[PDB]
Parts: structure tokens; sequence; C-alpha cells
RNA sequence: CUACGCCGCGACGAGUAGGAGGGCCGCUGCGGUGAGCCUUGAAGCCUAGGGCGCGGGCCCGGGUGGAGCCGCCGCAGGUGC
RNA sequence: CCGACCCGUCUUGAAACACGGACCAAGGAGUCUAACACGUGCGCGAGUCGGGGGCUCGCACGAAAGCCGCCGUGGCGCAAUGAAGGUGAAGGCCGGCGCGCUCGCCGGCCGAGGUGGGAUCCCGAGGCCUCUCCAGUCCGCCGAGGGCGCACCACCGGCCCG
């Protein structure tokens, strides 16, 4: 025998969507033979995030969109998204914006179309540019989900700041013992 | 069964060398600890205020802290299967500049200083520093001696 | 434009044509000054004691700069700090070996697998037969067979080892890329040694096959590979 | 027993609960008889306003 | 669908994934949160802090209609009219300002997160607060109460 | 589209036989009969199919017309061959690869037509 | 080239409690589909009959029996001793 | 001929002088509900959800499916904090005046700050081309360095409640 460990042999990643999908499983498909077929480390991370679950895919704002595109030099440049672009009605003057996204709500959909923009899907994206040229690779907020409150530290250990499971926010809910220094201890 | 008294089996390890006991020598009082710099945490015991616990005994951490008596001292503490890094107040007493770091600069203050030196006068010079080669050949003479001849001596009891 | 076309790929034939010529004279001319520097220091070290004892001195040869060293033991109950060692030595199954560079580092290592391993200084036939018939490269973390001169070029040229004579005399005198190159050999994977050994459990100069014989390691490799 | 990091939960399943659970299976036979004696109250009331005063 | 579950793979394993030694015992523990101060006092202690104990004053006959008081930040204020409201305010050569009456869309106190457009503007609500007022000022609009 | 139908009916189709470790189709215009994105006889805008005739004698190939594609009446053009076993596969091997209809299905079809013809002479003792 | 497909190269393979994946392993019922099977013999049962699969199991011949049964895509379990 | 102790089980240790098991057939044990938590799939997305009600030949299937929108009441989310009265999340710079008093009146713009990392993307010296050359024609590839920096991490500021 040899004198080595088989518990990290099977690297775990997705290597497929776990969708059953079509039209997703078309455009993985093409972002397969892209990957493959040329150069570009662009078609693979596209590719690699077509796989990833709607949690590891979230929602990209409006807002945020505008933001990066306002950056220097990021003027005429796609901004690509893989997943769903999301109105946002905080903002009120949205510029012409060249966009691919995977989904766009509807009315994201008007406001972008309505300021002279332009919006693609993935198979749009690839006659545009197939080696990723112009493009700016975006993503919405991974951690900015109710579930991120709670991870962590546990909640009575000292300087922790997560947010403890409770079913209800009250005085009488998860706030006197180990919460305030006139009962018990405070942490 | 052990007490869990904060200085429990310390009889030995914050005493005073032999001979060596009565006033603090106040060069040790004069020592410079900025931030950043190794310092060793000794725990001499005649002096009892900020004294470090027995486990930072020996070990060797970062100054981050300064304080008008003490300093404040990132050291690795290894529990159990982990290690982590706990800040510890302790006066100035009980540290000492750590000689390592003192050296390592003095290496790189040598190694900038030859590195333009050679490099401005036309040749390539070796910087790091190798283990210890294999010993080359040699010839070694006789002078006209021939080596001495030496045997096992008979067993005697001794005593 | 189907004559055009023909030559300008034709001449793009004879131009591969002749650098793959150029190349294999090149190949053969550098073995050929290999063989001639090997036989130099044969003679030379020869000549250096044959001098010495002309004036009735004595000339210590240099200490061996390099190492064969073969796991003994198996891989079952092993004592934390020799499991850890021999991982280093990348030696993770009995009856494997590998060219260790001797320095203080490496020979105190070498100390604390000491009942584990048997070791010793390999001559140059010993460094021709592992690799000619044993040897294999590591190409993208898996194991390629030197079959080709092109394998070794394409992982270890940029360092001036363009053939199995250049890794040769880059293992046997130990050279600047000693590391890349020894790196790059798979660890050798000999056989059981016919004949049987001695006595595994115990130190070679006490009648077993553990620790270092200086010279001796090349009767064992012969009957391991 | 709790385990790990969870939410304090007080099931109100303590009362024998499973004599007095209520089933709605009748729910769409409710619908329609509703719905019938609704249309018999309107021709009982013919020209007046079908939901009332 | 119980064909997707561990209990079609469990046949033949005669713990049934519950172990040998421990086995799958009645109640190991005490039934619900018993316990919580005595042998589940780390958990407890651990991940729910503060649940032990009384902390402020007790109300009797709590009515959650007084106390209604919705909120809206300034950011979602523009929201609450209709598109074509704020660009005919935007062009209006005048300076005639629109009404938003926050009451009207269910909110009674306007909150001052954000920024607000450069267009003044009449806000009509219950409370304000102390920098909402200031930045629906700031934009030369007006802060007027109702009840 | 040729793609996005082939992933409809990839493993949902009446067509389909998996059995024995096989995978089989039997739509009518499916050369080699296998389940396969190449060899479909429906979700692509221009197919192949060689069948016997009527009778007992020659074979009907029949393709798909680039127009009626949702006129499923009218959308296939059979044509008898009944010639010798030569000049049979000389008429297929023209009608694909000279109109560079279908190239991919020439050599299924030639041997799916020998197959045919070969059925039909009188079998042997 | 059933792209959920096919091919190439290298390394590796112990396992209780436990976890996970695959199952063209198996039972029963439902929605589809097989212009499916069947009194010219279904289910069931027996068999020194022929085979397949690592295996769970399955297919086929012979006999008895005398009226129902199964494959594939999904769905649901009072689903394997 | 070689090997070969009886399974299950609790156990540090079972072939055990430990317990159950004479044999065969049939039956036979992690289910359902409720509540959470996390992961994944789907629709919509600062929204979302009709689940209770109503309307459609009153009903084989159909106790289904479809529709409502002045049925969205309501739930959950979009705002937190305090025992409570209550309060409640915009900043960056250039300028003139007090005193640019550690600072108030404003203007102008920009619209959540900055540092170190950071996939991807952009610019790019200089190279890779043909029978050859002095002279450019249009784009293809490599590439020193340079730039904007997603998500995320560390840190430093900033805003809200006590
Ligand atoms: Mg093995
Ligand atoms: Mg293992
Ligand atoms: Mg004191
Ligand atoms: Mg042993
Ligand atoms: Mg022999
Ligand atoms: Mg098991
Ligand atoms: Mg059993
Ligand atoms: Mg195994
Ligand atoms: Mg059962
Ligand atoms: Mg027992
Ligand atoms: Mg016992
Ligand atoms: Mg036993
Ligand atoms: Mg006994
Ligand atoms: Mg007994
Ligand atoms: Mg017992
Ligand atoms: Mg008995
Ligand atoms: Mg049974
Ligand atoms: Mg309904
Ligand atoms: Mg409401
Ligand atoms: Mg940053
Ligand atoms: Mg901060």
């Amino acid at each position: 025998g040899v004198d080595i460990r088989h518990n990290k042999d099977r690297k775990v990643r997705r290597k497929e969507p776990k969708s059953q999908d079509i039209y997703l499983r078309l455009l993985v498909k093409l972002y397969r033979f892209l990957a493959r077929r040329t150069n570009s480390t662009f078609n693979q991370v596209v590719l690699k995030r077509l796989f990833m679950s709607r949690t590891n895919r979230p929602p990209l704002s409006l807002s945020r969109m505008i933001r990066k595109m306002k950056l220097p030099g990021r003027e005429n440049k796609t901004a690509v998204v893989v997943g769903t672009i999301t109105d946002d009605v905080r903002v009120q003057e949205v510029p012409k914006l060249k966009v691919c996204a995977l989904r766009v709500t509807s009315r994201a959909r008007s406001r972008i179309l309505r300021a002279g923009g332009k919006i693609l899907t993935f198979d749009q994206l690839a006659l545009d540019s197939p080696k990723g040229c112009g493009t700016v690779l975006l993503s919405g907020p991974r951690k900015g989900r109710e579930v991120y409150r709670h991870f962590g530290k546990a909640p009575g250990t000292p300087h922790s700041h997560t947010k403890p499971y409770v079913r209800s926010k009250g005085r009488k809910f998860e706030r006197a013992r180990g919460r305030r220094a006139s009962r018990g201890y405070k942490n | 069964t052990n007490t869990k008294g904060k200085r429990r089996g310390t009889r030995y390890m914050f005493s005073r060398p032999f001979r060596k006991h009565g006033v603090v020598p106040l060069a040790t009082y004069m020592r410079i600890y900025k931030k950043g710099d190794i310092v060793d945490i000794k725990g001499m015991g005649t002096v009892q205020k900020g004294m470090p616990h027995k486990c930072y005994h020996g070990k060797t951490g970062r100054v981050y802290n300064v304080t008008q008596h003490a300093v404040g001292i990132v050291v690795n503490k290894q529990v159990k299967g982990k290690i982590l890094a706990k800040r510890i107040n302790v006066r100035i007493e009980h540290i000492k500049h750590s000689k390592s770091r003192d050296s390592f600069l003095k290496r790189v203050k040598e190694n900038d200083q030859k590195k333009k030196e050679a490099k401005e006068k036309g040749t390539w010079v070796q910087l790091k520093r190798q283990p210890a080669p294999p010993r080359e050949a040699h010839f070694v003479r006789t002078n006209g001696k021939e080596p001495e001849l030496l045997e096992p001596i008979p067993y005697e009891f001794m005593a | 434009n189907f004559a055009e076309l023909k030559i300008k790929r034709l001449r793009k034939k004879f131009a591969q044509k002749m650098l793959r010529k150029a190349r294999r004279k090149l190949i053969y001319e550098k073995a050929k000054h290999y063989h001639k520097e090997y036989r130099q220091m044969y003679r030379t070290e020869i000549r250096m004691a044959r001098m010495a004892r002309k004036a009735g001195n004595f000339y210590v040869p240099a200490e061996p700069k390099l190492a064969f060293v073969i796991r003994i033991r198996g891989i079952n109950g092993v004592s934390p700090k020799v499991r850890k060692v021999l991982q280093l030595l990348r030696l993770r199954q009995i009856f494997n070996g590998t060219f260790v560079k001797l320095n203080k580092a490496s020979i105190n290592m070498l100390r604390i697998v000491e009942p584990y391993i048997a070791w010793g200084y390999p001559n140059l036939k010993s460094v021709n037969e592992l690799i000619y018939k044993r040897g294999y490269g590591k190409i993208n973390k898996k194991r390629i067979a030197l079959t080709d001169n092109a394998l070794i070029a394409r992982s270890l040229g940029k360092y001036g080892i363009i053939c199995m004579e250049d890794l040769i005399h880059e293992i046997y005198t130990v050279g600047k890329r000693f590391k890349e190159a020894n790196n790059f050999l798979w660890p050798f994977k000999l056989s059981s040694p016919r004949g049987g050994m001695k006595k595994k459990t115990t130190h070679f100069v006490e009648g077993g096959d553990a620790g270092n014989r200086e010279d001796q390691i090349n009767r064992l490799i012969r009957r391991m590979n | 027993a709790p385990s790990r990091n969870g939410m304090v939960l007080k099931p109100h399943f303590h009362k024998d609960w499973q004599r007095r659970v209520a089933t709605w299976f009748n729910q769409p036979a409710r619908k329609i008889r509703r719905r019938k004696a609704r249309q018999a109250k309107a021709r009982r009331i013919a020209p007046r306003p079908a939901s009332g005063p | 669908p119980s064909r997707l579950r561990k209990t079609r793979k469990l046949r033949g394993h005669v713990s049934h994934g519950h172990g040998r030694i421990g086995k799958h015992r009645k109640h190991p523990g005490g039934r619900g949160n018993a316990g919580g101060l005595h042998h589940h006092r780390i958990n407890f202690d651990k991940y729910h802090p503060g649940y032990f104990g009384k902390v402020g004053m007790k109300h009797y006959h709590l009515k959650r209609n007084q106390s209604f008081c919705p909120t809206v930040n300034l950011d979602k204020l523009w929201t609450l009219v209709s598109e074509q409201t704020r660009v005919n305010a935007a062009k209006n050569k005048t300076g005639a300002a629109p009404i938003i009456d926050v009451v009207r869309s269910g909110y009674y106190k306007v909150l001052g997160k954000g920024k607000l457009p450069k267009q003044p503007v009449i806000v009509k609500a219950k409370f304000f607060s102390r920098r909402a007022e200031e930045k629906i000022k700031s934009v030369g609009g007006a802060c007027v109460l109702v009840a | 589209s040729a793609h996005l139908q082939w992933m409809v009916v990839r493993n949902c189709s009446s067509f389909l036989i998996k059995r024995n470790k096989q995978t089989y189709s039997t739509e009518p215009n499916n050369l080699k009969a296998r389940n396969s994105f190449r060899y479909n006889g429906l979700i692509h805008r221009k197919t192949v199919g060689v069948e016997p005739a009527a009778d007992g004698k020659g074979v009907v190939v029949v393709i798909k017309r680039r127009s009626g594609q949702r006129k499923p009446a009218t959308s296939y053009v059979r044509t008898t061959i009944n010639k010798n076993a030569r000049a049979t596969l000389s008429s297929i091997r023209h009608m694909i690869r000279k109109n560079k209809y279908r190239p991919d299905l020439r050599m299924a079809a030639i041997r799916r037509a020998s197959a045919i013809l070969r059925s039909q002479k009188p079998v042997m003792v």
C-alpha cells in the first residue's frame, strides 16, 4: 500500500447545472464549447457560473449595475451578469446601457429599453463577442441574504453580533439573562 | 485533580536565578518598545504586577500596544488542536527584545547594500544562505610522521 | 493558388525538418561532451590520490553530494515524525527510491528515517540504469514514461535540460537545476531485491539493511531494478 | 434535546389534539351549497336587489 | 415521495442509521425544552442568550392598532405618485411643486434615509423625522402636517 | 428548433424503446433506428428516410421539403426506386451528396437500402 | 456525436458505527405512452433446460394452470425480513 | 488436495460453558401532521402570496381546472433601537465671509467614502508573418508593464437608536 490519504480525493464542485431547464442547458452546451475551444477565461467563468445555484447567483439590482458602469473607462462596455437583473426604484436617472443578463425583471426591462439601452441573452452575447471582449462581468451581492446574519459565532459568545433564531422580536423574547449586566452577565 | 491556581508549578519558573536577587537593573526599564517589534516573554518574579501567565513564559510575540509601564503582545498559544493569537498586557520587566529578529534586520541591511554594490560594479554575488555543503577534497599531509597506532585498552576493575 | 500554397506548406515541412536535424546534432554533441567530462572526473580522482601516495600524504576525496535513498519498510505503524520526513522524500511506498542532494539539512532528515531506509552514494552506472529503465516524468501531475526526448524538453528545456543525457548529467553531477530536474523525476518504483535482503530491521553495519551503506548501495540497485 | 443552533419552539400539541381536528374536505361542497342558496334567495325576491338592503 | 428518502436505503442495515451503542431510545434528555437550566444549559447559553428572566414593564390589553404607524423613506417617496407626476414637475417652467400625500399611500411617518432629487415637493404626513424634514426643505420643498 | 425539440424528446418519447441496456427509436424517418440527435426523424428541418415499397420490390426514399415545416400532410416527398442493386444505390448517393441534402446520412441511407434490397430477394435453404 | 454522448491519459481501491451517490435492482396503485402481449393460452407455480449481470435481479425453453398482464416516461407509497 | 468453529447480538474482547434461534409459509417495525433551520429546483421579484370568499350548464372526469384586483383584508419582506416615553439610518470636494473659532449662511457639482488584496475586462512598448528587399497598405496572435476594478475578506472612516 501507499502512505496517502483519500479523504480529499474527490473535489466537490458543480460540473453541470442541477437544473433540468432545457433553455439553460442549451446555452450551457454552447458555453461549454466556447470555454473548451477558445483561450478566453471569460467563457470559463461564465460557464461555471451557469452551474451555480440560485443562492450562488444573487440578483443584481439596477442601482448597482449603473454604479459599476459609471466607473472610469467602463463606458461602451456590455455589462454581463449570470443571473437576474432587478429594478431599483431608488434610482431616478437610468443611463443608456448595453447589458447581457440571464433574466431581467419585466419592470427593469422597460426602464432599460426606454433609456435607449440594449438587452442581450447569452446566445446573443456569444455572437456579439465570443471571447467576451469589451464586457464587464458583474455579480450580485453574494452575502446579501438573511441567512448570513445568523451565521458566524454563536450569539451567546463575546464579541459576536450574529442574529439569534427567535420566533418573535419583542422585550419578552430572549433579552434578559446574558443580554444585560443586570441579569447574570452580558458578554 | 490539579488545582487551577494562576501560579501553580511556578516554584522555579518565576524564581530568581542564583545570586541574582535584589534590585531590578534599570536598563530593563530603559528599553524602547515600538509597535510591531518582536519580544520574548520571560516573566521574572521580583515584580508581581503585570505578570504573564505561566503558559506564555518562554513564548515570543509581537507588540501591538504600548502603555505607561507595559506593552500589549500578540502571542500564539496552542489550545488543544488549534492555535490562537492571545493578546496579553505584560509589564516591561517581564519581556526583552528578541535577538532573532534583530539579526534578521541586520542580514537584510547587509543584503540591500550587497545587491547595490555588486550590480553597480558588474558582477553577481550570492545572497541566499546555503545549508552546510559537503566537505571538499583536500590533501592531508603527514609531515614525515607515521600516524600513531591506537588499540583498545585492557579492562581493569576501577574501584 | 494550389501550387503556391503547396510550396508554402513544403517550405514549412522542410524548415521543421532542418530544425529537428539541428536539435539532434546538438543532443549528440552534448552527450559526447558529457562522456569526456565524466571520464575526466574518474581519472582526476584516481590521479589526485595517486600523486598524494607518491608524496607519502593522503588525499581525502571530496564528500559525496548525491545520494540514492530507498525505502525498505512498509507503511504500517510509523511514528508521526518519521511519516512526515518520508513524505518529504517522496517515499510513500516500500521499495521506492529517489535521489537526494546531500547537505546538512538533508542529512539530518536522513538520520531521522534511518531505520526505515537504505541509502548510499550511487555511481554513474546506477544513475544511467535507473533513469533509462525506471525513469518517469511528472508532467502535468501525471506519471508519464520518458520514451521521447521532447517530454523533457517541454518541461525542463528552459533550464537547458533537453534530453535524457542532460537529465542524467544534471542528477549525477549536482547542477544548479538539480531540484527542478529531480522533482520532475517521479519517484522510482523499484522491484523487490532479487536474492533477498540480509535483515531489514537492523542497520547495515550490524549485519542488516537499514541506514547508510556508502558505495554498497549500487549492489542493491542492480538487484532491485 | 436541542441540536446546535435552532429556534426555541413551543408546539401546542400536549393536549390530545387528535380528537378535535377540523378537515375541510366538505369545503367545495359547502361553496356549492352556499352558491345554490344565494341563487334560490335571488329568485325568491324577484326584482329586489340580490345582495340585500 | 417516500421513495426518495433515507428509509428506503437503510433496509438491511440493522440499526437504521441510529447506532449500535447508543441506539434510538425514546427520550434521552427530556421532552421539549427540558432542562434548559441544568443539562442543556450550554446550548441555551450559547445560542439563545437572554432566554431566562423578565425585562421591562408589562402592559395589559395591548392594542396593536393604537401604535400603527408605518414609515416610508425619502428614497421611496417619489414612487408613491405616478411617473408622469415627477417629470411634469421637473420640466414645469412654473415652480409649482406637486403634493405627495403619504397617508393616501398607507404611511403615517416619513423617514429620512437616502437622498431626494433636486425638485421641490409638498409632503403631507402625520409625522416626520428631523432629518426627513431637513432634506425635504433642502430641495425647496415643504413639510405640512395632517391628522 | 432541432436542438430545443431534442431536449424535449431525448428521453420522453413514444417511439423510444429502452431495453436490454439498449435504446432504439421507431419514428418513420430514422435511419439506423437509433435514439440520437443526428438520426432523429422528426426534429430536423431536413431528414431522409428509406423504406420498402408498398409491394415487396424496390425502396421508397423520402425527404423532407423545406417550406411546409408545420404542414405534415405535405411535408414529405416520397419517390420509389425499383432498379437493380447498383443503380439504386447510385440514385440514393446522388440524391444526398449532389443535393448536399444531409450529407452526414449518406452512408446510413445506403446501408439501410442494402438491407431492404437484400431482404427482398428470395430466401435460401 | 442517446454532447445526460463518445474518447484519451495518469494515480488509486481495507472498513464497524455513520454519511453520501448510482441502481436498465424489486413490490403495489395512478397519469401518459407501447395501433403493447393474451383462450392459436395471462397471472401463479415446478423444472438434472439455455443464458445474462460484480450484484440486487432478469430474460428465454419445458410442464402444469385456465383469464388476465407487462415494458418505457412521470407520479404515490401500508414498498424488500 | 488445500482452506474452513454458528449465525444474530450487547461487548475492550464471542466458536464460546453468554443470550435468541427445531423447521416452513404468510404478516412484521423511522410513518403522517404541525413548527422551525439549512441546502437544492421553479415562478415572480421590492415585492410576493388568494390559502378564506365570490363568479362561471351544477355535478362523468370536474370535490378538478379557470377568473377576480375597489376581493391584497392580511401574512411575510421592504427599518432599526430603547424597559418605556419616544426617536429613527448621505455623504465627497472646490469656494468665497465670522475666526475655514475644529466652525456657522450658502453656491456649485458628484451621489454611500477610503486603503490592501481581488476572478474578469481595457490600454500597451516590443515581438510572431510569406522568394528577398527601402514603402505602407487592413485586420490575427504573443506580450513587459500600465488602468478600471465584480463578488468576497481584513482594516480605517461615516450614518441611526440606547
Ligand atoms: Mg492498492
Ligand atoms: Mg478509505
Ligand atoms: Mg496589588
Ligand atoms: Mg510492524
Ligand atoms: Mg530465485
Ligand atoms: Mg454500514
Ligand atoms: Mg437482521
Ligand atoms: Mg472501500
Ligand atoms: Mg411496513
Ligand atoms: Mg444480546
Ligand atoms: Mg464483559
Ligand atoms: Mg458471535
Ligand atoms: Mg468457555
Ligand atoms: Mg446461562
Ligand atoms: Mg440479555
Ligand atoms: Mg432456545
Ligand atoms: Mg414476507
Ligand atoms: Mg381552484
Ligand atoms: Mg395592507
Ligand atoms: Mg476594494
Ligand atoms: Mg466601522
